[PDB]
C-alpha cells in the first residue's frame, strides 16, 4: 500500500534528533513495555498474528494522523488491536468499551493471573524465532549478476517493495532462497513462499543522483522482470 | 471535531495507553496472556538482549582473523553457534566497513533490526527522518550524527525489507595496540554497528 | 520537494468526506477569513510572494504533522509567517511574541486601521489577477501528438512535477506557452519563464491498472525528455 | 514533549489562530494592511463569487449552440468576455463531458480552483483523501459521491498543476424541455463543474 508508512526518499521529515547512546532510553512509560509484551506474547501463540506480515500491514492501516503522533509503540498497540478484532479474537464493542473504563479511570488495576507454561511457550518464540524461509520446487527466475527492471505495480494490499524502488533498475546481489510471501501472509492467504533476492540499486537509477551511493533492498521475485 | 475533518485530530498518547491497558486486561480474562508471560517478554528486550552482542561479535572479529573470516563466510551459521539468535535475528549478516566502502542499515518501511544481536534499535532508527533521507542522502544524514566521509569513499545503504537482517562491523580504529579483545569490545558502540559512526581512538 | 503534500496515488487516506453543497460553509472561525485576507493582501503589494510559487513552498515546507492537522487555512497561516520572515518583511521574534500575546489573551483587540487606497490595490489582484503567461525567444522542445518520457528527479527544492507522473510516458496534449517556472520563482530565483505542456498519461502506465481512466498532468519543458 | 520526538506534537488549532491575529496586528502596525482592505478580500471570496457564475456559463452553452462551440474553442477568451476573470482564474479552460468521456478535476499538490468562476472550492476538494485517491481510482472515488459509471465510459482526471484551471461543463439532463436559461442555470450543481456528480433530471 502507498502509505505513509513507506517514506524512503520523502523530503520535509526534518533533522534526525541524535542522543548518545547511553542516554537513548528504550521505555518511559509501562504502556510502552505492555506494548512488547502484547506483540510477542500474541505472536507465540499465533494469536491475530502468526509472524510479523500480519503485524505489519495493521501499523500500515493507521490512520496517517495517527501514524505520525502515536510514539513508536502505539503502532505496537493499533496493530495488535487490529489483528485481534479482525481474527475474531477480540470483540470491537468489548475492547472499546474497556479502553473507555482505562482512559477515565487510568488507575484501575490490570487483573493478575500466573501462567509458567505460557511464559514457556514464549521463551520458544523468543529464542527459536520464526523463520520465513521454506523449500519450493519451483527455481529461482534470476541469477546473481542479473540486471532486472522492477515493476511499475501499487500493491493496495500489504507489500515490501519500497515506492523508491519501483520501475528501477537494479543487479541481483544474492538469491537467499524462497521466503513467504508478505503480501499474501499478511492477509492471511498462505505462506505461498516466492524466491527472495537481494538488489542492489545505484543512486543515479534511484534518484538521478550521480555520486558514489548505492542501496541494497531485499525483493521478492513477482516485483521484479528480466530485461 | 467538524466531521468533515476527523483526519485532522490524533488520537492521544492517553488513548493508546488506555487501549494498551483494555487489551492486557482482556487477553489475562480470556486466557490468552499473563502477568509473567508479559514480564518475561519485557525482561528479555529491555535487560537480557542489548548491543553488547554484537560489540563481542566485533571484538571477536578483530582479534580473531580465522573467526572474522568465517563470520563474513557464513555469518548466520556463525552467529547461530555463538548463540546470538532468535525472534528478529533468525538470518543475520554482516557487512564489512572498509577503507573504501562505508555500510548504514535502515528499515525505510518501519523498523526492523536484529533484537537477539544489538537488543532494540535507537530511537532516532524508527522515525520517519532517519528512514526518510538515508536512503537518499545518506552522506548528509552521517554529517548530522558527526562522520562526513570523503566523497570517495562509496556508500552502501541496506534497506531491511525483508526479515534478513544486517550488522555492520566497524574497522578496529588505530590506538588500541596490545588491549585485549573485552578491552576491545568496551570500545563498539551500537551507533557503530548500524553504520553512523566510526569507532574513535581510546 | 517530495514532501507529505505530494499525495496523488497514496494509500490509506480514506472516505471522501461528502458534504452536499449547500451545507458546506467556507469558514467557520474568524481567523481563517483573516488568513485569506492576509495571503491576498500580501500577496496584492507583492509582500512575501509575487505570486503563487511562494505562498505554495512555504506550504511544503510545513512539519508533516502540521500540514495534516492544521486545518487548511492553518496552512495559509503557515506559508505567510514563513515568507514574511524569509524575506525580512517581519521579524521572527517579534511575531512570536505577539503570537504568545493572542495565545494567552484571545480576547486581544487588533488594532484597527482605514486604507481606502489600499483597498483598490488589492482590488487589483482581485480583477486582474497575475497570471504566469510570458514570452520567450527560444521554440518548444516538443509537438502535440510527441510521445515523451518524463524524467526521475527529485527536486530538494519547490517543484509542480508530481511523484506519481515520474519516469513515465505521455503524450503532450498541448503547448501552453511560456509560464513562469515554478521550481525557481518559489525560491526567488527569476521567473526565468519555460514551456508549459499539458500531458496525457494512462492509467497502464501511472499504475499498472489496465483500464480507460487517464490523468492529463500540466508540465515544464525541463520535467521531460524525448524518447 | 520528549526532545527525541517534537515531530509527533502538532500545533493545536489555536496556535493558527494566535498567529493569524499577530500577523493582522503586525501587518495593520507597519502600515502592510488595513482592516478595510482584509474585509474586502473576506467579502469578495465569501460573498460575491460563488459557483453561480460557472452555473450561468453551463446554462448558456446548452441553451446557445453557437456560445457553447465559442466556449470549448476558445475559452479564456469567452470567460474573460464575460467578466469571469481574475486572481486563480486568469487561465481557465471548460472540458466537456460527453456520453463516453467523463471529466473530473483535481488539485494533487494543493487546492487550485478556479475561484473568479466557481467560488472557493468543496471541503473535501483540498483534503487529502479525495487528492491521493482521484488520479488513481477515480471510479472508486465517483462512487462515493454516488457517481457509478458503467467500465466503458473513459475518465479524465485534469491535475491542475500548474495555473491552469479546468471547469467540466456537465450534460443537460432529460426531463429539462422547455426550461429557460435561467431555470436551467439553477440545476447547475458546483459538483458537477468539478465532475463528482451528473446533473439528476428535475
Ligand atoms: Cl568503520
Ligand atoms: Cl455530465
Ligand atoms: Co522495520
Ligand atoms: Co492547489
Ligand atoms: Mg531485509
Ligand atoms: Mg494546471
Amino acid at each position: 500500500m502507498n502509505g505513509i508508512h513507506d517514506v524512503g526518499g520523502m523530503d520535509g521529515f526534518g533533522k534526525v534528533m541524535y542522543v548518545k547512546e547511553e542516554e537513548d532510553i528504550y521505555f518511559t512509560h509501562d504502556w510502552e513495555r505492555l506494548a512488547f509484551g502484547l506483540v510477542a506474547g500474541c505472536m507465540a501463540q499465533g494469536l491475530g498474528m502468526k509472524a510479523f506480515d500480519e503485524f505489519r500491514i495493521g501499523i500500515e492501516l493507521m490512520r496517517p494522523v495517527d501514524y505520525l503522533t502515536s510514539s513508536y509503540y502505539g503502532h505496537w498497540i493499533a496493530t495488535v488491536a487490529y489483528n485481534l478484532v479482525d481474527t475474531g479474537v477480540l470483540d470491537e464493542k468489548e475492547l472499546d468499551e474497556r479502553t473507555e473504563v482505562f482512559l477515565k479511570k487510568p488507575d484501575t488495576k490490570i487483573p493478575r493471573r500466573e501462567d509458567p507454561a505460557l511464559v514457556k511457550l514464549v521463551e520458544k518464540a523468543l529464542y527459536d524465532g520464526l523463520s520465513p524461509l521454506r523449500e519450493i520446487s519451483a527455481s529461482p527466475r534470476f541469477k546473481v549478476g542479473e540486471r532486472i527492471k522492477t515493476k511499475n505495480i501499487h500493491p493496495t494490499g500489504h507489500t515490501r517493495f519500497p515506492r523508491y524502488a519501483r520501475d528501477k533498475y537494479g543487479v541481483i546481489d544474492e538469491v537467499y532462497g524462497a521466503h513467504v510471501f508478505p503480501d499474501d501472509a499478511a492477509h492471511r492467504k498462505g505462506e505461498n513462499p516466492q524466491y527472495l533476492y537481494r538488489v542492489r540499486f545505484e543512486a543515479e537509477e534511484l534518484w538521478g543522483y550521480k555520486q558514489k551511493d548505492s542501496v541494497y533492498i531485499d525483493l521478492w521475485e513477482s516485483y521484479m522482470e528480466p530485461v | 471535531i467538524d466531521p468533515r475533518f476527523p483526519h485532522h485530530h490524533p488520537r492521544p498518547q492517553s488513548f493508546w495507553e488506555a487501549r494498551a491497558k483494555a487489551l492486557e486486561s482482556l487477553l489475562i480474562e480470556k486466557g490468552h496472556l499473563s502477568s509473567d508471560a508479559s514480564e518475561r517478554v519485557i525482561k528479555h528486550y529491555e535487560h537480557e538482549l542489548g548491543p553488547m552482542n554484537g560489540a563481542k561479535v566485533v571484538a571477536k572479529a578483530w582479534t580473531d582473523p580465522a573467526f572474522k573470516q568465517r563470520l563474513l563466510e557464513d555469518s548466520e551459521t556463525v552467529l547461530r553457534e555463538l548463540g546470538y539468535y532468535g525472534l528478529q535475528g533468525e538470518h543475520i549478516r554482516v557487512v564489512e566497513n572498509t577503507d573504501t566502502v562505508h555500510n548504514v542499515v535502515v528499515c525505510t518501511l518501519c523498523s526492523c533490526y536484529p533484537w537477539p544481536l544489538l537488543g532494540l534499535p535507537p530511537s532516532w532508527y524508527k522515525e520517519p527522518a532517519y528512514r526518510a533521507r538515508v536512503v537518499k542522502e545518506p552522506r548528509q544524514v552521517l554529517k548530522e550524527f558527526g562522520l562526513d566521509l570523503p566523497d570517495s569513499v562509496e556508500i552502501r545503504v541496506w534497506d531491511s525489507s525483508s526479515e534478513i537482517r544486517f550488522m555492520v562491523l566497524p574497522q578496529r580504529p588505530e590506538g588500541t595496540e596490545g588491549m585485549t579483545e573485552e578491552e576491545l569490545a568496551k570500545l563498539v558502540t551500537r551507533d557503530s554497528m548500524i553504520g553512523v559512526a566510526k569507532i574513535e581512538p581510546p
